[PDB]
């Protein structure tokens, strides 16, 4: 129902800046959310409420930023941190709607 | 831990009505998480929100989706299922059952395999 | 069972419980029989059927000769309640005109239902067995007027007989004519499962109070209408649980104190105690005597819950950026304590006292820090803050923790007054 | 009753109770004899009277093994002066001395006025009852040492005869040698009557005691001496209602909200309970386990009250331009509550609650206002406040209003602090 | 016992009691085998023996159906914990498989110290008088079905025998599976007894048990496991006294008021209570329900205790002029009352009020002064504030005076807030 | 609800003592409202005031005539009565009981029908 | 006792401005009570504290001022409010002494 | 009311220990004031504390002497005793037992006698 | 184990200003103490605190003083007031040492 702009994917060595950028069109505070997809498997939850780390996940994810400026950080990539990374906005349900996809491949 | 997955009928006939169902195990749902959830992703979009239920009966259902989802929950079998009408060729998709991480109201933090129905001919 | 360690306030909110609330007050009426036993008497000397026979007797005339803290609040509030409509319906009852009523309807059965002149339907229940025994047996045994006859059965049965009489009686004049709570003299539990049968309420809210009727009998209790010639006739007051199975939660906290310049600056949540959810109604019950917990239910009173708005949730989340005026104590002398959860421990303890977790199998495990520390059931048994020694539940559930800069540690107290006992959280810190 | 509605604090008062004040404390002395029961024995394996021996025994030596919040300050105050009281004229019993002159006393009759050393004079009783029939029917009757006699009588007339016995040792050995009230075995009825007659005080003080025996039988308790050879020795300390029909009245409130631009300013007054007139003084009773109502008659405990001035009386007048530094809470959350009356109740519901009263006639008679409201007991039956149901009392009496803009809409409450517990009514509103 | 008169803050410290502080739980098991009860009938119409057979049943069936105010935060932390800690080891051995083993290790005998697979060790008792008199006098007495059988002995015995498991049914269907405190039917002296001297502590704590075991048993109290198969199984959470003879002190207030221009300055201590000593800790018992003296020895709870810091002594000396933040209430309303003492009473009257002392010998003594006034116990019997006798204690012990200017006469009091619950005494005086 | 009825000797001796009663209908003395007043309206001037009783026993009376007044009540038969000495002949007038509105501690609220006793020869 | 100015009748016809005035001697505040007597009939009282009326009464009855100025007002004559109207004072018991009386007649 | 007698051997050999006692006539030990302590004078200086005990059994013992000094209590008895080791010429004087005034913490208001050892040859 | 100066003996007639003084090492605040011994004869509390006087002692024995200086003076001598007076302090025990004495006798 509300379009977004990011990059369609984004390539990198290993121990490279990963940076990624979830945009929205009415509000979401700290109602969001950071999931990874592998191809042929579900989400994964790491990032929730876009600062808080949930448990058993690696240090590297990392959510920063302040006023107007919000965006994912991922310092140290490693070989299984290639897949796409939605997320998702959880301001005034019913409307949840997860974002169109980021994907990062080596190159 | 906590393994949803997703069950029911991998053949669905078209133009029939949509059934869906998720389990808990090594957990309760009566008091599990909560918000026990549903997920879709149809081919061409990414992932998108139907509805929920809680571990006592309160039911949100997406705005644009509300008039035909009737998600249920049963604490003593402990399985949340779910019931779509007025099925299409939009609604060809993955379907995912999910446990939500109450940090402020909700977010996901549990997904299921997947349950798929294949259409072949 | 869901907990959530919320370290921005030091507080632990466990959800998962499903609400049994008392709606309404259902009225029974008791005729307890007692029978012509005034014109009897004893002529022969000392007997068991004498003793047994002057012990009735002083217990009929005795009985003749009877008849914000939101916490204080809602339980003088429940308490006046409850006393408020037991003493009307007694009242209604009172009248010769109604008790007569009252024995015409229940003189050809031994229960029927009622509709009092007041415009209210109360069950009535006749307990004629003594009267019956004291009429049919005891009468036509202790002829002439010599109780020292030789059957000692007689007066072992007269002793059995009277036992529920006499109880009440003592309960009734030792409370001065209002029990506290319904003995088995009162009720039995076959007529408390025929009062829960007859309640005005549906299928499941019958079936779960059929299951927890000792529950019922906790929480319900009885009145003393008088003595109508020779017939004790009281009452009970029994609770209507209207609601089950709705959403409730339970807030525990403990000093969230952070040091700094040899200076304290502690705080203390003043919201603790019950929630429940109602049809898009909160209902805080903050008073200590009238929630009670049963595995996954709660039970609670109605009339002891405050009507709180909805989003007084919201103190559970952002407590610090919220709109709402969340209540907490504040102070500047450390408490060290140990504030036990439902699954978990709140332990603060600052300069000068030594903390340590362990269990059965070795005593000590690790030392605690300084500050406020969640120890979660599956982690360890028991916790020790200084030669006391605190055991931890063996509660079944999942344990979350919400990461958050402490309120207390993160916002300037305000210099004076800071000791104020219940203020808003704006009062106290970022003033 | 008389109820008048001030509807400038939504607070109500409700006058025309007859005061029934205890003024002192009537000591009497209980010896309750047992016998040589110690030095009997069986030897012929189980029976009944062996059971009934060994529990006497049991009993026997076991008792040998023992022995400014106006309302916590009342109630602290009123159960230390009790103990104390108790406790000194039990250490003037102990003495080996005083317990031969108490038996001494007694020696002859079964009831003397001694007067004790230490200058205070106690009535005396002699429950001989049970060492009697150990003494002249169970000792001659258990011989040799065999206690399977053949005699079934005997065994239930020891049960009953030790019942008493029995239960003193029970009440004392739970609560460690000091009863919180009175039961039916510590004193009977009759012996209660003896103890009121004999009480120094006059004649309607004396009659409206014989008439509310079980009322002082409610607020009496008693004490453990201890063991003297073969006789339980415990003493009484009965309640003397020195002064009747004096006037009394109560004080009802609830918050007294008003909204502003959004905001509200909420009172409550902290000045509510019971009081009483005795000779140009007025004693307020604020802790609320010693003031009890029965009818028009309110009996309260004169220790636990609080000698207040006299003008006190004008914060029910003119509370907001009065010189009395008259108490109430304050806040700025509204709380929606009903705040019950002996002849009404006081309704309050402000944004986000609604409310309606009815009757069992009809559910829905109307739907109330914004703000505080009293309904009055002939006007409906009950009242709600969102799926909470309140029944007013049926009590009959002339309700009053007093029109007067309220306090907390008339005035500007403080600015900081807004919450406060327990303060004089000038802090809060026109500081 | 000493006790010094601090006049600078009409206060009253007395010291000379032996702690005796409970450090842990001791869990005893229970099994009140009750026998085949429910396979047995009667067909020949009323009796005895059926009346008791079908309270049995039914007492069996509805058993199967069932199952910072530092005050205030002490005795709830106490009450959960004492809940919290009873439920958990219910927990562990509701299992089929524990109950399995308690019933093997207590399969040949009486008494055994079963390791239960939570890491604790219980002490288990097996109460099988009533299943052994079901089994092999009642069973084979009521053959065929006949409950009228002539002999009465059997229905006396059988009235006996099931008087224990009636109470016990008796006390948690009406607690709701929790009873509050040990009846004698929960445990009797001699379990009691052998509880104790199994206990893991010292030879002297366990001959101090061995001397209060009725306090103990107050202290004590009880839970219901289950029903399984036809026998109840229940457990007593028995206290460990782990301390004995220790320090301990109790401190008492009154308002120290004092008048200049007409209006007055008042305070009270809110420290008042119980504290005692423990190896360089000294552990602060705020709330009133935990704390009970006997003789020289205070009883009280180390879980309801606060671990105050070591200075805090230093308001008994130097209130005034010491860096520790001690509490005291304020305020501008005077109010006279008596503050009973161990030893003597703080009386203040001020006002308006008239004080006099005396004795049982002459009524009136003195008349008392305006202010804050120590009246010793050697001194007189009793003293008067308005029409109310407060009757002074008779323990023996030295009195002492510290004299030096009160504080509320010696320091002006803060204009706003003056009326302040539970401060600093910093905030008030000398702001 | 609360009416008061004086009550009486119609015809009163010169020189004798002057007695006078009231009662109430329909409510209580011993908790009425309380202060059961009494009036007397002289000719020639207007209305006096002569005194009161409370419920419990409290007796204010007027000072310019407390020297003969007994003013009192009877919780039991719910009335309250008058006993007037040295009669005289400005004594002569019509004289009332009421009922006081107890707004700040006295005000009349309720009146009787007025009691007159008639001298002719 | 005490001696007090008003007139002694006043005149006029319904629907007319009627007002009254009651004088005393120390003081009153706000304990001043107003009483209606017909011929041959006992007052009635319709206000008490001087600006408090009495329930079941007409509005026409009231009574406004501040300072020193205070009086009676009838705004709407009714045939039934031709009378004799006293006052009252209870500052200070026993000394509790009504009006000489204003009657009022129609022209 | 009080009276602090001391008592032991008056007759002590040279090199052995140092032994002494106290006893309170007319009050208990038990509950009595508190901090049982005691005192010595030699000749040549002043007065000089050696060490006290309390009713429950707290002992603070001189710094520069409580290397010897043991000194207990007994509340049965009500007798708080003394025992010093290593005795020396400049330890023949005279000792004093005492009872505490506990204003602050500690102050002296009961003394003993005096037990004094003569040594003559 | 501290020394401190004062003088050996002083000599004055009955009724004379007689005062005495003594020093510590360390601090004593309020927690001093004085006694008076005749010879032969145990000591007598008088004083506790430097300022609080015993109950039972004569009014002239009294202590006063502000800041560093203080003193124990003797006013009103008596034929029974010649004897020595010592000091004691209960700041921090277990360091509780008597003065060394301090003897007044007649001239
Ligand atoms: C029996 O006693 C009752 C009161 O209990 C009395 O009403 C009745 O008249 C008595 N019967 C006879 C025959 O005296
Ligand atoms: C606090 O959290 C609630 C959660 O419902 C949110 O609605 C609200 O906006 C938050 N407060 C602020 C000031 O953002
Ligand atoms: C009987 O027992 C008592 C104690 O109860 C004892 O004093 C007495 O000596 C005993 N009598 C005999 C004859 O042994
Ligand atoms: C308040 O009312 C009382 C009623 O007795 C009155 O005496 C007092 O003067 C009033 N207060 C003021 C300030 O007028
Ligand atoms: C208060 O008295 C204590 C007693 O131990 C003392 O240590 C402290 O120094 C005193 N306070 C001040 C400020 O002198």
């Amino acid at each position: 129902d509300i379009q977004m702009t990011s990059p369609f994917s984004l390539s990198a060595s290993v121990g490279d800046r990963v940076t990624i950028t979830c945009r929205a069109s009415q509000s979401i505070n700290s109602y969001l959310n950071w999931y990874q997809q592998k191809p042929g498997k579900a989400p994964r939850l790491l990032i929730y409420a876009a600062s808080s780390l949930q448990s058993g996940v690696p240090s590297r994810f990392r959510g920063s930023g302040s006023g107007t400026d919000f965006a994912l950080t991922i310092s140290s990539l490693q070989p299984e941190d290639f897949a796409t990374y939605y997320c998702q906005q959880s301001y005034r349900p019913p409307s949840r709607t997860f974002g169109q996809g980021t994907k990062v491949e080596m190159k | 831990q906590v393994q949803l997955q997703e069950s029911g009928s991998g053949l669905v006939k078209p133009s029939q009505t949509l059934s869906l169902t998720c389990a808990v195990s090594g957990g309760s749902i009566s008091s599990g998480d909560s918000s026990w959830s549903w997920i879709r992703q149809p081919p061409g979009k990414g992932l998108e929100w139907i509805g929920h239920v809680y571990e006592s009966g309160n039911t949100y259902y997406d705005p644009s989706l509300q008039s035909r989802v009737t998600i249920s929950v049963d604490r003593s079998r402990n399985q949340f299922s779910l019931k779509l009408t007025s099925v299409t060729v939009a609604d060809t998709a993955v379907y995912y059952c999910a446990r939500e991480g109450n940090y402020g109201w909700d977010y996901f933090d549990y997904w299921g395999q997947g349950t798929l129905v294949t259409v072949s001919s | 069972l869901k907990e959530s360690y919320l370290e921005e306030s030091c507080s632990t909110i466990t959800e998962g419980y499903l609400s049994v609330l008392r709606t309404g007050w259902y009225t029974n009426v008791f005729t307890l029989e007692v029978g012509d036993v005034e014109n009897l008497t004893c002529a022969d000397g000392p007997s068991l059927i004498k003793t047994e026979l002057d012990l009735t007797k002083s217990a009929l005339r005795e009985l003749r000769t009877c008849s914000f803290v939101l916490g204080a609040i809602a339980c003088g509030v429940a308490t006046a309640a409850a006393v408020t409509a037991g003493v009307a319906i007694a009242k209604c009852i009172r009248l010769e005109s109604e008790v007569t009523a009252i024995k015409n309807c229940l003189k050809k059965t031994n229960e029927c239902v009622s509709t009092l002149g007041c415009g209210v339907r109360v069950l009535a229940t006749a307990v004629r067995e003594l009267k019956d025994f004291v009429s049919k047996n005891l009468t036509r045994a202790i002829n002439k007027n010599k109780c020292d006859i030789p059957d000692l059965k007689m007066a072992v049965s007269f002793s059995q007989f009277n036992r529920r009489f006499l109880n009440v009686v003592r309960q009734f004049s030792d409370n001065a004519g209002i029990t506290p709570a319904i003995s088995k003299d009162l009720m039995t539990d076959a007529e408390l499962a025929r009062a829960i049968s007859n309640m005005p309420t549906s299928a499941g809210q019958i079936k779960l109070m059929l299951e927890n009727r000792c529950m019922v009998r906790r929480k319900g209790f009885g009145i003393l209408i008088g003595v109508y010639g020779s017939s004790v006739i009281y009452m009970v007051q029994l609770p209507i649980f209207g609601v089950i199975d709705t959403p409730c939660w339970i807030v525990k906290a403990a000093p969230s104190c952070s040091e700094k310049k040899g200076n304290y600056a502690c705080l203390l949540r003043e919201d603790q105690g019950w929630y429940c959810q109602n049809a898009g109604s909160t209902v805080y019950y903050p008073c200590e005597k009238d929630c009670e917990t049963r595995g996954d239910h709660v039970f609670c009173d109605t009339a002891a819950g405050i009507n709180v708005a909805e989003q007084s949730k919201e103190c559970n989340i952002n407590i610090s950026t919220t709109n709402y005026p969340c209540k907490v104590s504040c102070g500047r002398h450390p408490i060290s304590m140990v504030a036990l959860s439902p699954l978990g421990a709140l332990v603060a303890c600052y300069k000068g006292v030594s903390c340590s977790i362990g269990s059965n199998r070795v005593g000590i495990i690790k030392q605690l820090n300084k500050g406020c520390s969640y120890i979660t059931n599956q982690d360890a048994d028991t916790v020790t803050i200084d030669n006391t020694v605190y055991q931890l539940s063996k509660v079944e559930g999942e344990q979350h923790v919400i990461k958050g800069r402490p309120v207390s540690s993160s916002f300037d107290p305000v210099k004076f007054p800071q000791d104020q006992f219940n203020v808003a959280l704006d009062q106290c810190f970022e003033s």
